[PDB]
């Protein structure tokens, strides 16, 4: 089980070509990523298959969430609407985030912004969750730029980023 | 050695609670995959930065193809629209294929079965394809089964499975 594959993060969809990418949290911006009382780094285990082969940051109690993914629009396939997902978890310990919602944000180049809010103290502790952070055409050049942020005044803890997703809607 | 974040193979969108599913290869029933020659396990490498591989098999030179999988209905939401996919990869290097298409099933807990061949040939080299197994509309309990299938004289080489999935129609 030895010989190792290397592989692009990303899949094609089989009837119409379109391009999807994902994007591990190691390739993101993590604000305070290299600093374990911000964030911790674990594996992500599936217990009936092993190792997912995912090292996932673990918040582990400070008040400034700030994490952001970019792509190239031009990378994508042209005229498809995309959607960007962030995958996340929670998990106890969870602390701080009453009223203090999860803000999920996309940026076009021309920067207009989409914002979502997600309430994690209304999530179910660990289960995989697919938050939406809003859509876009993919049209002209440039880097969208997809975030998740919480900096209010309280010590936050407990959230999980699996990872973020570019999806194409094809047809 | 990290510390661990563990999962299950569900996950469920936050806006409305739609569920997916996925398996992945050591979930699946792949036909030979210890024999030492017709597939060998890999170590499979997603990202530049910090990476972990997941166990997944190549498929190295055999005559004989089948790979299975089950899932439960009752682990979807009822009445949602739903696509089946297999994520799997066609390798630089490939052989076989030529002749020999991949015959796919999807097994619904009605008695219906869906059928396609898939020309391997058409896929792009390199890079995952979300194969389609099939659509359906999910009800409360059953069995969902699939099958990928070849067992042609032809001797087939160059594809590797990452997993199987359930997820709702992307919207």
């Amino acid at each position: 089980g030895q010989p190792e594959l290397y592989a692009e993060n990303s899949w094609r969809e089989e009837m119409t070509g379109e391009k999807g990418i994902l994007i591990y949290p190691r390739e993101l911006e993590v604000v305070g990523g290299d600093d374990d009382s911000c964030w911790l780094w674990h594996s992500l285990i599936l217990e009936s298959q092993g190792q997912l082969g995912v090292e996932v940051p673990k918040l582990m109690g400070t008040k400034h969430v700030e994490v952001h993914g970019r792509w190239k629009i031009s990378d994508l396939t042209p005229g498809l609407k995309y959607q960007v997902l962030y995958m996340i978890m929670v998990e106890d310990p969870l602390e701080g985030w009453e009223n203090c919602p999860l803000k999920l944000r996309v940026t076009l180049p021309d920067g207009s912004s989409q914002t979502q809010q997600v309430d994690l103290c209304k999530l179910p502790k660990g289960q995989l969750i697919m938050t939406v952070a809003g859509y876009f055409d993919c049209v002209g050049d440039g880097e969208v730029i997809f975030s998740v942020i919480e900096t209010s005044d309280v010590v936050k803890k407990g959230l999980v980023i699996k990872d973020a997703v570019i999806r194409p809607l094809p047809p | 050695e990290l510390p661990k974040v563990y999962t299950e193979n569900t996950w469920m969108e936050e806006r409305n609670g739609d569920r997916g599913m996925l398996k992945y290869p050591r979930e699946l029933d792949i036909t030979n995959v210890d024999d030492g020659k017709s597939w060998v396990w890999h170590s499979l490498v997603f990202g530049s930065i910090g990476r972990l591989g997941m166990e997944a098999p190549k498929l190295m030179g055999t005559t004989h193809v089948e790979i299975r999988g089950d899932f439960k209905m009752s682990k979807l939401t009822p009445g949602l629209k739903y696509q089946a996919v297999l994520l799997c990869m066609k390798t630089d290097g490939n052989e076989g294929w030529d002749s020999c298409p991949l015959n796919v099933e999807l097994n619904l807990p009605d008695g219906t079965t869906q059928k396609r061949e898939v020309d391997l040939t058409k896929f792009p080299t390199d890079e995952f394809v979300m194969m389609v197994l099939g659509y359906f509309e999910a009800v409360e309990s059953g069995d969902i089964t699939f099958s990928v299938v070849d067992t042609s004289d032809c001797v087939k080489k160059g594809f590797v499975v990452k997993d199987a999935a359930l997820r709702p129609l992307p919207r």
